[PDB]
């Protein structure tokens, strides 16, 4: 699966 | 514990995705949580993150809490619990494997 950018910049 | 992304992917899978990682997300941290086999919690089936290096261990606590759903939860790194106050980034350093991935593990025990 897609990795997952986890809270903002 | 066997984990299920180690299962489907082979080390040449792992260290080319950690590369290109490492290269395109310098700010960065790649991590792939998994539950404990045993543990009653929840299972997490989206499990690869890339978290802020600022980040603290208590903050993804909080995060992954979110998405786990009266329950302890803990985490397990190289079979140790992280402080919460480490950020991410110093937990990488000093836990990632030779794939450039850090691992996490969780349960409902200490």
């Amino acid at each position: 699966s897609t990795w997952e950018i986890l809270a903002d910049d | 514990m066997k984990w299920a992304y180690k299962e489907e992917n082979n080390f040449e899978k792992r260290r080319a995705e950690g590369d290109k990682i490492r290269r395109k997300y310098p700010d960065r941290i790649p991590v792939i949580v998994e539950k404990a086999p045993k543990s009653k919690l929840h299972d997490l089936d989206k499990k690869k993150y890339l978290v802020p290096s600022d980040l603290t261990v208590g903050q993804f606590y909080f995060l992954i809490r979110k998405r786990i759903q009266e329950d302890a939860l803990f985490f397990f790194v190289n079979n140790v619990i992280p402080q919460t106050m480490t950020t991410m980034g110093q937990l990488y350093q000093d836990h990632h494997e030779e794939d450039l991935f850090l691992y996490i593990a969780y349960s409902d025990e200490s």
